[PDB]
């Protein structure tokens, strides 16, 4: 759960 | 070609495998059909292509239709050609699918002339080196994105902009202006999309049914409900379509694509089923081959020229995954269209700033055009900068250069506007055609000051200038009376 | 593995027919198994690994993998019309291409045959395409420029003969450009120019062309043309046949030049070609091998001593990065071969600064060794101005002690950059680059116009080598930047400042 | 195909091409038999015994069996290339392929008695009509597990079938099921 | 074959017996107020939906020309 | 895979008044994880159909039943599956929710801002609750006009 | 790699001398390792290297001691591709290096020559006991200001250093005046900058490191810190610069 | 998991009473099978499962129900590896439960034991 | 690999009072790869060791030693394997830490403070100096009460 981590450090 | 028979050996899904005699048996990229068997009770044949012969008298082919019903020995007939298609006048207005059969229920096309899809590239010493510009007669895509003549575009515009009018004006454009035709490939077309384009491009003008042949544009669609096979070849189906007009007729064709984003799926598929290892992000390894296999046949010769316009999706919307960035490496053009604009009513809705090309240098339109689109870039640019200021301040509590700069863009802005001989049809205006020379001219007169004492809606859904100044002076008559 | 290629039915016949003999099948082979982009021979006893065989069809091929009972060999184009069970032919020679003089003007396509359509190549056949390079005892130290004609370059980035620097870049940011005006630049010299381009589409090696044929750059040029359309093995293998053509006049005391027009193009190729083979591949999907694939093909430019005649060959690789990715696999793998790198930059292309070189990220690993006394003399105090001018732009919206960096930056850096920045297919000569630094960075063009900027200059080259033919002689005669050419230099410049005051 | 399919196939060939067919049947029976008994088979596999040991009893073989010496020559083949251990497969798949090229389809009859042979040949006349065989070598087996008839298994292996002696009342159980 | 069940019984020599079929379902306006599962079988228990025609489970999409346009 | 999803969903038509007029309205539901809307069978069946209704956990958690992501569905239909009257009053709520949409980040700071701009917000942060819906309780079309 | 390790241990045997061995890209050896593991007929390991990584690393590292006769301190570059530190290869090389260096491409791209990434170059040698209480405390409180700076880096990047605290601005202006100090011009450089190498000893750097965190030289500009050594030639090069203004 | 899955299906059948059913790691029932389907010479599925994970899961999570004759209120304990929860082990449980409870780290990380996502735990009664 | 490294560690037990009473104390060292604690082999033995200590690498240069980065690492055991002096004086102790640990980061972005607040986050920034050890420098069970 890596790739949702730097989704939401996107968001 | 003759009694070159084989038997079918494996099917698994869409992919065959046939058995042949120990001397006779096809090259790669050569068509079979199945002389299958319909449990209905009536035969029924199923087209093949090989792709890899396998040893002891064996091939293995992938099916263009599907596979359900056929048993291991029906006959399979060797055809000593790739999948051959009709070419010529006789496919104009008609609906084709990836085999060149019809598919469009109006009778049965005649085979006079059948070229092959699978075809090496035009010379390098057959090969035109001149930097022509295609002229579209739409002033902002001549104007600020030229196109090129045996170059590429792509469009980016999502669903729900002027996208379908937008083909349909380039078609209807390259037929009045030039003498050319249009070839229109859907690669994986949803069918009930496929029927209201048949439907608006029959209505538009463009498929003249009261006359076939009088048409403008052949239509070849490989849909969604068709097997991986055919949804990827049927951009070579298109492509030589395409090929026969420019190579035969001396004609400047135009082949428009949908998503070249469903051909490079397509081929990812059918690699997946013939088992080869997947490359860098899970697409087919053959990925640059087979892009550019199709792509380098759309050039310009010393006899015609073919300019695709290819619409291109991006997965996950980065520009750097391997089928944009692949697909980006033979674009010459791009075209954005605008949700905002079209929301506005600046139809065509094509984004000034965010479409490119490398058609702009000084070199190859001159550096009149250049200096004047480089000049019309910096005042919307600007605009689009100054638009929260005017939010907060005011027009007024401007400065008198940015203020002229404002009132300029928004007539600028509303001259990129025109209206058109395909959406004519339910907005009711007569529709102009825009060379650049006027494009430029009036450009030209509305930046430096020479028309600024007009209203921002003269400008708007006009071509050629003069009648900017024409409809100014009737919205002035309007105040008079 | 309990299944062969070898093991159809023709071949156990002829196995059971007589078992005990004593002639094989010598150099006839029959084809079996013709795949994707291999095709399996039973028989070729006695073929070597790396030795052409010839198809019925015409195909070239390479003896790749010579297993115990069939070799595989590689196909050299569309093996689209080899029927299964034809004959196949070995030529008992090892991968070669013939050499000669009489390459320069033409188009090749990989495999030594023209593209042309201006007839054949008498030639004496030579140079194995997979030649070993020099060891550590062959070559020398570099020390002659290689001028390239662009300012930046040849100021900051100096490329000497023997060199490999890189074009690291984005896709139209340059390169083509950078490559194509360094080959032009070479009409003088003694320079053979190679240019190859791997996995162009086949319009831009036709622009490419006819601009060198228009320039009159062909006179010295080879073309090695793959496009889009091809093969993944003559994509693979164009680089090599390349360094092959430019090897030969390598050594013979020539000054040679190579360009590998998308190295990255070539490492997709072989990529494919792994992947079609069934070998394991590490990270974005490469096989492993592409960094020996590029190192093997680098290690030969080279700059050989004087024994071995002192010849040379300046290897140019351009590498496409994905928005600017030179972290990426294949960018770090050229960078870490190469001798340095030229980074474009497709803010600086897109928002004018035309040759977009990122002069803060790019090295070369020879500098003054490579640029000759005058360039050194008048750029040290250029790139020091722009190293100053290079974090001012960056972290100083306004400024920092806003009346001298007005007086630093508006003087020196902006100006500047209007001086490096140079059109499309024009070089300039080494007395007009040394002057033109020496007319920015010593301070005389700070108080100009930053539209005028680019006028002055092209006025005062036309001048200079008009009315000064003596400067150009005395620094064409030493290549150090006297004091009387610096003198007669101030007072031309003065001249044709109050020529172009009117 | 398969390896047992790819040597068969290629013996019945060099067979067919100087015609010993009947000879090389008689050799492959005999051979079928020679490699059973699990002794033998294992000692021609086991690849700890060297080839040289295993050809000079492999030639003894030849010498007392009389064999065809083509067939021998496959044998020999088969130690030289190790597929010595699927012996038995490529020696039972041969018959398939022997009757593919001899123009029979062998279609067993499996009824409970034995048959008065008119109705047989009848049966013969049948399969041979509906097939194109040129000659069927049919086999029965007295097998009791069937209720009243007879039924045959003809094509390739057992592929094709009619079946009347119990399929009357399963189709009575099938009505009888009713679903 | 892929099983439509479970494979238990299954015996390693057991004959199959292939019936020439391919995959339909019972089909009529009597599936109205039922649950079915992938055989169109009930699974409510509310006895058997009696249909008279049959249609095949994949069975081909109307074409381009057997389309209009979605107006309701 | 594609195929699998392709060969269904092209099956759901209206045909054309020479068949029958009849027609299927395919709604199929997909189930992303983590909102990774760039996964396979997502891609693929967002490329087969013909628009997508995004739902969020986010607006689900923050009250608004059913949470229709309304900027990021698209409806390649469009206004052609609307009746004459729902028109009329989908245009005006359309341009005023993209209105809210714009300026939903100066809700902080509704107070320091222009009366204009003060209407736009309240008017979408009242608009947003008419989108409110219990669950089994649909509207018949007069009744959301 | 293991010639070169025969010859230098022929040295440490049999002579009993103290061997230098510096190896060049100790990397290429496990890359060209996988490149015949491939070939070999064997599956491969996670990243596409062999499955013998790991052994095939220690069967060469493990020779290279310092056994009873003599010592080989072997200095070995290791190479990491794409700028991935966690790559097998470089990932087992660490389980045998007793003191490494990791160089950052950020540290490079800003001209902070040699590009030593203070935080992660660690060493089994930085102990009381064998470098003194002095350098040990030294050496932890740059690494404790370093790492402050390198935890407020992401709140210093969006808004700015203006609002931060005023011993936090301190510890932001005595770090960047650190990591300036780390860089050094070096003798083999010569051609790559001018103003020659300077050999640093390590009682000037200790002293120099003294005086940027006791305080003293807080009054000078960081420049004067960026490419010199000995920090009196800090000191010297500020007095300079404000005496050239 | 069979083993007392069928001891608790004798009491809610046979004896027809409500019978509670825990079970710790779930995670494991499925596990168990990822390791062995390799050598059952299973081709691999999605990121290292069996390809027979959702069926697997299903038939074990089939048997618990509540047969209108006796009731098995079954609480499970289903281990998400390394905090993903769109592991695919995870994923197809969250279709076989009705009222899941996601416990979150960052709030045992502070303390908020018991650690249950309030924003994440939805249920369907 | 996890039925490698469990029924290694599930040997570490402790014997009951028929067996002897004798015990195997496991102290497993997971080397993790730049804090990928989702990789493969450290999440298979977390979830087998009964509890963990993380050494963070950021305490460990900001001169927190020993490195625990207390609050992700745990004691499944609990307070049973304390002397009741430790059980009377550490009991809510590691609780109270982590929720002082996140209440000094609310309060990073707080202006202005409390006067309890203030007495909260000055007691724990004395146990966060308390904490600290050099290495081989053990104190006894008296001094840490
Ligand atoms: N120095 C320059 N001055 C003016 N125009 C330039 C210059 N460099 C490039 N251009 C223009 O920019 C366009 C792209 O440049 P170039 O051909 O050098 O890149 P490229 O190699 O084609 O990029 P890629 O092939 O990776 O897409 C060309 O059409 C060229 O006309
Ligand atoms: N030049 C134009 N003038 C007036 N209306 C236009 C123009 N271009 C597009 N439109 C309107 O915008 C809509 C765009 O739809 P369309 O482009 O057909 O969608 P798609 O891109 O999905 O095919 C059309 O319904 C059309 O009525």
């Amino acid at each position: 759960a890596n790739l949702r981590e730097l989704r939401d450090r996107i968001g | 070609e003759k009694k070159n028979l084989g038997r079918i050996a494996q099917i698994i899904g869409p992919v065959l495998d046939v058995a042949f005699p120990p001397g006779k048996m096809p090259n790669i990229y050569n068509a079979l059909i199945v002389k299958g068997r319909d449990t209905a009770g009536q035969p029924m044949n199923v087209t093949c292509e090989v792709q890899q012969l396998l040893g002891n008298n064996r091939v293995r082919a992938v099916a263009m239709s599907a596979t359900d019903g056929l048993t291991r020995g029906m006959e399979v007939i060797d055809t000593g050609a790739p999948l051959s298609v009709p070419v010529g006048g006789a496919t104009l207005g008609r609906i084709f699918n990836v085999l060149g059969e019809p598919v469009d229920n109006l009778g049965p096309v005649d085979t006079r002339t059948t070229s092959p899809i699978h075809r090496s590239a035009p010379a390098f010493t057959q090969l035109d080196t001149k930097l022509s510009i295609f002229e579209t007669g739409i002033k902002v895509v001549d104007l600020l994105a030229p196109y090129r003549r045996g170059g590429k575009i792509g469009l980016f515009g999502g669903a729900g902009v002027g996208k379908t009018v937008l083909i349909m004006e380039l078609i209807n454009n390259i037929a009045k202006a030039h003498g050319g035709v249009s070839v229109f490939g859907g690669v994986g077309e949803r069918t009930r999309e496929g029927n209201d384009l048949y439907m608006e491009m029959k209505e538009s003008g463009v498929i003249n049914e009261q006359n076939i042949a009088e048409s403008k544009v052949a239509l070849v669609y490989g849909q969604m409900n068709e097997p991986p096979g055919a949804r990827m070849r049927v951009g070579l189906t298109a492509l030589t379509m395409a090929e026969y007009f420019r190579d035969v007729n001396e004609q400047d064709v135009l082949l428009f694509i949908d998503n070249i984003f469903r051909f490079v799926q397509a081929g990812s598929e059918v690699s997946a089923l013939l088992g080869r290892m997947p490359s860098a992000v899970g697409y087919q390894p053959t990925l640059s081959t087979e892009m550019g296999s199709l792509q380098e046949r759309i050039t310009s010769t010393k006899e015609g020229s073919i300019t695709s316009i290819q619409a291109v999706y991006v997965p996950a919307d980065d520009l750097t995954d391997p089928a944009p960035a692949t697909t980006f490496a033979h674009l010459d053009a791009t075209t954005v269209l605008s949700r905002g604009l079209a929301a506005k009513g600046i139809y065509p809705a094509v984004d000034p700033l965010d479409s490119t090309s490398t058609m702009l240098q000084p070199r190859i339109v001159g550096e009149e055009h250049y200096e004047i689109a480089q000049r019309v870039k910096e005042t919307l640019q600007r605009y689009k900068e100054l638009q929260d200021i005017i939010a907060i301040l005011g027009l007024d509590e401007l400065s008198e250069e940015d203020r002229l700069t404002v009132a300029r863009a928004r007539k600028i802005e509303r001259f990129l506007s025109q209206p058109f001989f395909v959406a004519e049809v339910f907005t009711g205006s007569p529709g102009k055609y825009v060379g650049l020379a006027e494009t430029i001219r009036g450009f030209q007169l509305i930046l430096s000051g020479e028309l600024d004492s007009l209203p921002e809606q003269a400008f708007y859904l006009v071509g050629n200038i003069d009648e900017a100044t024409a409809k100014a002076m009737n919205l002035e008559m309007e105040s008079k009376l | 593995a309990t299944i062969r290629a070898d093991e159809i039915s023709k071949i156990i016949r002829e196995r059971i027919e007589g078992y005990n003999r004593e002639v094989k099948v010598v150099n006839t082979g029959t084809v079996l198994q013709v795949g994707d982009g291999i095709a399996r021979i039973h028989g070729l006893d006695e073929v070597m690994a790396g030795e052409l065989v010839e198809f019925e069809e015409g195909t070239i091929g390479i003896a790749l993998n010579l297993e115990s009972n069939n070799v595989g060999v590689v196909l050299m184009g569309d093996g689209l019309m080899i029927q299964e069970g034809s004959s196949v032919k070995a030529t008992g020679r090892i991968a070669q291409i013939p050499v000669s003089e009489a390459y320069l003007g033409r188009v090749i396509n990989a495999l030594a045959k023209p593209i042309d359509g201006r007839g054949e190549i008498t030639a004496s056949e030579s140079r194995l395409i997979e030649s070993p390079a020099p060891g550590i005892m062959s070559r020398r130290s570099v020390y002659e420029p290689l001028q390239t004609g662009l300012i930046a370059i040849d100021a900051m980035i100096p490329v000497g003969r023997g060199q490999r620097e890189l074009i690291i870049g984005d896709r139209q940011t340059g390169k083509t450009a950078v490559a194509t005006d360094t080959i032009l630049n070479q009409q003088g010299q003694n320079v053979i120019c190679v240019y190859v381009a791997i996995g162009q589409k086949a319009s831009s090696v036709a622009q490419v062309v006819t601009n060198f044929q228009e320039r009159g750059a062909m006179e010295y040029t080879i073309v090695v043309a793959e496009t889009a359309d091809s093969p993944a093995t003559l994509q693979y293998l164009a680089p090599y046949t390349g360094a092959a053509l430019a090897e030969y006049f390598m050594y013979r005391e020539r000054h040679t030049l190579i360009i590998y027009d998308d190295l990255s193009k070539q490492a997709q190729a072989y990529r494919q070609m792994s992947l079609l083979l069934r070998r394991p591949p590490g990270r974005e999907a490469y096989p492993g091998d592409v960094f020996y694939l590029h190192s093997r093909l680098l290690e030969r430019a080279a700059k050989l001593s004087s024994l071995l005649g002192e010849g040379s060959m300046t290897a140019l690789p351009i590498v496409e990065t994905q928005a600017g990715d030179v972290s990426a696999y294949i960018p770090t793998n050229v960078i870490s071969i190469t001798d340095g790198q030229i980074f474009l930059s497709a803010d600086l292309f897109n928002a004018g600064i035309r040759p977009a070189i990122n002069v803060g990220i790019s090295v070369s690993r020879v500098g003054s060794a490579a640029q000759i006394k005058a360039m050194k003399k008048v750029a040290g105090k250029l790139k020091l101005e722009l190293a100053q001018f290079a974090e001012l732009e960056a972290f100083a919206q306004f400024a920092s002690d806003l009346d001298k960096a007005t007086q630093n930056q508006l003087a020196r850096g902006q100006r500047l950059r209007e001086l490096l920045k140079q059109p499309q297919s024009a070089p300039l000569t080494v007395e007009e680059q040394v002057m033109t630094i020496y007319t920015g960075t010593n301070g005389y063009l700070d108080s100009l116009e930053l539209d005028q900027v680019r006028k002055y200059l092209v006025e005062l080259r036309t001048y200079v080598k008009t009315n000064k033919p003596e400067f150009q002689e005395i620094i064409s005669s030493t290549k150090t930047f006297t004091e009387e050419a610096e003198a007669l230099l101030k007072e031309a410049i003065q001249e044709q400042m109050e020529r172009f005051l009117l | 195909d398969s390896t047992a399919s790819r040597y068969a196939s290629a013996l019945a060939d060099v067979a067919d091409v100087t015609g010993t067919l009947e000879a090389t049947n008689s050799d492959v029976e005999k051979l079928i038999r020679i490699f059973s008994e699990e002794p033998v088979y294992y000692f021609f596999a086991n690849p700890v015994i060297s080839i040289d040991n295993k050809r000079s009893v492999l030639d003894e073989i030849i010498t007392t069996s009389g064999l065809q010496p083509h067939t021998a020559n496959f044998i020999n083949i088969l130690i030289d290339s190790e597929r010595i251990n699927l012996v038995k497969e490529i020696l039972n798949e041969f018959e398939d392929v022997f009757n593919k090229i001899t123009g029979t389809e062998v279609a067993v009859v499996t009824s409970v008695v034995k048959l008065e042979n008119d109705h047989l040949a009848q049966i013969a006349k049948g399969v041979q009509k509906i097939t194109g065989a040129k000659n069927v070598r049919i086999k029965t087996v007295i097998d009791p597990s069937l209720v009243a008839g007879f039924t045959i298994r003809y094509g390739n292996e057992g592929s094709k079938l009619v079946d009347m002696s119990v399929k009357k009342q399963l189709e009575e159980i099938a009505a009888q099921l009713e679903m």
